[PDB]
RNA sequence: GUGAAAUUCUUGGACCGGCGCAAGACGGACCAGAGCGAAAGCAUUUGCCAAGAAUGUUUUCAUUAAUCAAGAACGAAAGUCGGAGGUUCGAAGACGAUCAGAUACCGUCGUAGUUCCGACCAUAAACGAUGCCGACCGGCGAUGCGGCGGCGUUAUUCCCAUGACCCGCCGGGCAGCUUCCGGGAAACCAAAGUCUUUGGGUUCCGGGGGGAGUAUGGUUGCAAAGCUGAAACUUAAAGGAAUUGACGG
């Protein structure tokens, strides 16, 4: 059955730290402990090892990423901009 | 120009001066305000294009 | 009026009052059946088969010249598609919209169109399961539908 | 002042307030230009140089305007 | 009572029309509701054309026109007398007043 | 007119009216014989064809599908089928 | 040099108008504006041969 | 238009032609000289891709680098598992022109 | 009053009532 | 800067003119009783991505449909939360004026906000103050899209295609003018007609004015608030459309 109405993963914190802080950390913890689909082997086994470090259990590929998500939106936009500037630089 | 149209202007920035003569080179052109405003009319479409070249 | 659009278009096809095969049509029933079988082996849906037959081979209605409809002929020979054509195309459209949506999260218009498409899919599937064309436990799953089409 | 500094002709560039604000030149344009003409100064080209935004920031006064 | 069939604006098959600022008071007026006047006035007064022509360095100089489009809220349009109240029947005609060429 | 004869319309207004709104539905399309120059065989082509029709003996296009009617390639002869 | 001299009568706009007649007629076709974005180092000989011979 | 065409043709290769799914079976079919087309996901390891290309050159068979990945190639094949390499023995649908 | 300002006055009064009831 | 002023900036060069740099907003004029979208809404170029109405169809399925409690998606602006950004404008606030007073209208400055991304909220005169689907019932000239048919002009080219115009027809739209179709209390409406000659299908919803969209209960929401929602008591009128008169800074 459903065990909690809204706290979900931050039910481990009990009544402590405040509702807004628990709500704030809930999404970050979900993204932190989620298992991502590896873009090298295709298996959903890419998970965080340390802060910013993401490892895949299948192909043993370690990727440097975000603290809580596998990649940040900032880095994705940066990669797109770098690709655009590289293809502009040469002709 | 001796007998060209008058609604066209030129920028002609100065690069070098020798003696009492300032020497200019092309810097840009533009139409006059009245010509541009008179060209735009209703019940018609205008097409605007820009290109770096 | 359209099912999911506020459009009241009238563009249809006016089938002629003459049900007789035209005299210049030399094609016999077996020849048309062979053409349908070949075009089905090429992978054409019955709508495309009818379009090709009308455009190129000069047959007006397959039902008029053979006595049977195209899907009837395919099902009789046993090479009719497992999914109905329009249901297949609706699932294909929904899969395409979902593929576009998982990259463009802000496309709320695409979400609205996806909702409309899935409503159409479920209504068509309910009709087909009532007619027992589909298995009675047939269900459209948005996650696993992508392998069923294309 | 121009005559005592040896200038005999003048190109004219009329300007209004421009920008997001009004585009009609003030009451002084006509009299200033006519006085320049009647003072012996020669007149050359005339052109409007009012700043026209391709589109501007929000004009002051609120959405209900200047209530008077 | 519904005074006008079109509600005093040109919006027919639209939901929203972008607003414009009144040229007199800077009021946010819908673009299809505002009174528009496109004045094409000589850049010099008709009293001063002769003096400018005399003081021109050119012989056949064509004086510039001034192209200004004006937008008014109906408050400023009525107060500035460009538009006037009309009788109930006379409100229904859309033909602009004649130019008075002669 | 209070006494329009709905039973016997003349062919002019019968042809101008919409295909569905006629007294009896009649398609506006037809079938045509198409002669490609340099080829002897004859292809029966729909007047409103939605596909590119090709000669089986020559790699030549006969019609280009458009919004309403397939535009025949130039140099190609065509006639009607039984009105 | 021969860009500036050919935009002096705006032959570019005239051939643009001539080229666009098969799509939709155009009447007031001009190069409304050109601006100078980058310049090559100001070689004095080039400026001199633009002014002189 | 190329991606939708290859997806439709791959769907029609299934249910109508002889194929084989996977790396080991693809190599087996290639060295038996009966694989007429090899399709590779761009997710393929570069060493595996290069080796399969060398095998294809030796056997004179075509290689198509699929514009998806092993998950999407598996979906395009109609399967619920990832396929990274596959070989068509005979299409039955003119994916491979005579 | 203007109906909008009666609405605003009523909203202020409703907030005050909610506060007083919560105080118990 | 204003009706006039004043706060304010100014021999420290303020304002003005010129040349550049930086930033963030904003996409004029073209722009229309024009288009698209379920609405909210949507206007710089170019590319990509899916989507769509209308039209054409001698293509296919063959009743799969219309409206819909519960439920679901979207939902202007303002407001809330987190992160960027903050040019202008500008709630609050400060000051200068006006004034009998002036906590305002006017002016100067200026916070939140207005900008982007992510998450809430679910309200507008969210209007056509006008449910959806279907059928019938006047005329006319236009407009946008698609298709069809025709003198001709034009673009290149040698001709037809194909564009740009001209004249018509068909289908779907935004509308407009006229009408003793008919309706209505009338204003007005070709729908607000086809209604005592009352019945095409269906959904939501009103029962004199206040109290009151209030109290209470329940529920959603971080909050603001949203949804459901009385009663006591009070009142003989409140309202709608039109006419005459009076009055109008
Ligand atoms: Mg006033
Ligand atoms: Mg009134
Ligand atoms: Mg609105
Ligand atoms: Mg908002
Ligand atoms: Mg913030
Ligand atoms: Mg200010
Ligand atoms: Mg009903
Ligand atoms: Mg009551
Ligand atoms: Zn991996
Ligand atoms: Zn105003």
């Amino acid at each position: 059955a459903k065990r909690t109405k809204k706290v979900g993963i931050v039910g481990k914190y009990g009544t402590r730290y405040g509702a807004s802080l628990r709500k704030m950390v809930k999404k970050i913890e979900i993204s932190q402990h989620a298992k991502y689909t590896c873009s090298f082997c295709g298996k959903t086994k890419m998970k965080r090892r340390a802060v910013g470090i993401w490892h895949c259990g299948s192909c043993m590929k370690t990727v440097a990423g975000g603290a809580w998500t596998y990649n940040t939106t900032s880095a994705v936009t940066v990669k797109s901009a770098i690709r655009r500037l590289k293809e502009l630089k040469d002709q | 120009q001796n007998d060209e149209v008058a609604f066209r202007k030129f920028k002609l920035i100065t690069e070098d001066v020798q003696g009492k003569n300032c020497l200019t080179n092309f810097h840009g052109m533009d139409l006059t305000r009245d010509k541009m405003c008179s060209m735009v009319k209703k019940w018609q479409t205008m097409i605007e294009a820009h290109v770096d070249v | 009026g359209r099912m999911h659009a506020p459009g009241k278009g009238l563009s249809q096809s006016a089938l002629p009052y003459r049900r007789s095969v035209p005299t210049w049509l030399k094609l016999t029933s077996d020849d048309v059946k062979e053409q349908i079988y070949k075009l089905a082996k090429k992978g054409l849906t019955p709508s495309q088969i009818g379009v090709i037959l009308r455009d190129s081979h000069g047959v007006a209605q397959v039902r008029f010249v053979t006595g049977n409809k195209i899907l009837r002929i395919l099902k009789s020979k046993g090479l009719a598609p497992d999914l109905p054509e329009d249901l297949y195309h609706l699932i294909k459209k929904a899969v395409a919209v979902r593929k576009h949506l998982e990259r463009n999260r802000k496309d709320k218009d695409a979400k609205f169109r996806l909702i409309l498409i899935e409503s159409r899919i479920h209504r068509l599937a309910r009709y087909y399961k009532t007619k027992r064309v589909l298995p009675p436990n047939w269900k459209y799953e948005s996650s696993t539908a992508s392998a069923l089409v294309a | 002042r121009c005559k005592e500094l040896g200038i005999t002709a003048l190109h004219i560039k009329l300007r209004a307030t421009g920008g997001n604000r009004t585009k009609t030149p003030g009451p002084g344009a006509q009299s200033a230009l006519r006085a320049l003409a009647r003072s012996g100064m020669k007149i050359g080209r005339i052109e409007d140089v009012t700043p026209i935004p391709s589109d501007s920031t929000r004009r002051k006064g609120g959405r209900r305007g200047r209530r008077l | 009572t519904k005074k006008r069939r079109n509600n005093g604006r040109a919006k027919k098959g639209r939901g929203h029309v972008q607003p414009i600022r009144c040229t007199n008071c800077a009021r946010c007026v819908p673009k299809d509701k505002a009174i528009k006047k496109f004045v094409i006035r000589n850049i010099v007064e008709a009293a001063a054309v002769r003096d400018i022509s005399e003081a021109s360095v050119f012989d056949a100089y064509v004086l510039p026109k001034l192209y200004v489009k004006l937008h008014y809220c109906v408050s400023c349009a009525i107060h500035s007398k460009v538009v006037r109240n009309r009788s109930r029947e006379a409100r229904k005609d859309r033909t602009p007043p004649p130019r008075f060429r002669p | 007119p209070l006494a329009k004869d709905l039973l016997h319309p003349s062919p002019e207004e019968e042809k101008r009216k919409h295909k569905k709104k006629r007294l009896v539905q009649s398609p506006n399309s037809y079938f045509m014989d198409v002669k490609c120059p340099g080829c002897y065989k004859i292809t029966t082509v729909f007047s409103h064809a939605q596909t590119v029709v090709l000669c089986v003996g020559c790699s030549t296009v006969l019609c280009q599908p458009t919004g309403g009617k397939a535009r025949l390639t130039e140099g190609c002869s065509f006639r009607r089928k039984q009105h | 040099k021969e860009v500036v001299n050919k935009l002096i009568p705006d032959s570019i706009g005239k051939d643009i108008e001539k080229a666009c007649q098969s799509i939709y007629p155009l009447h007031d076709v001009f190069v409304r504006k050109v601006k100078m974005l980058k310049k090559p180092k100001f070689e004095l000989g080039k400026l001199m041969e633009l002014h002189g011979e | 238009k190329s991606l939708e065409s290859i997806n439709s043709r791959l769907q029609l290769v299934m249910k109508s032609g002889k194929y084989v799914l996977g790396y080991k079976q693809t190599l087996k079919m290639i060295r038996q000289g009966k694989a007429k087309l090899v399709i590779l996901a761009n997710n393929c390891p570069a060493l595996r891709k290069s080796e399969i290309e060398y095998y294809a050159m030796l056997a004179k068979t075509g290689v198509h680098h699929y514009s998806g990945n092993n998950i999407e190639l598996g979906t395009a094949c109609g399967k619920y598992y990832r396929v990274c390499t596959l070989a068509i023995i005979d299409p039955g649908d003119s994916d491979i022109i005579r | 009053m203007r109906a909008k300002w009666r609405k605003k006055r009523m909203r202020r009064l409703k907030r005050k009532r909610r506060k007083m009831r919560q105080r118990s």
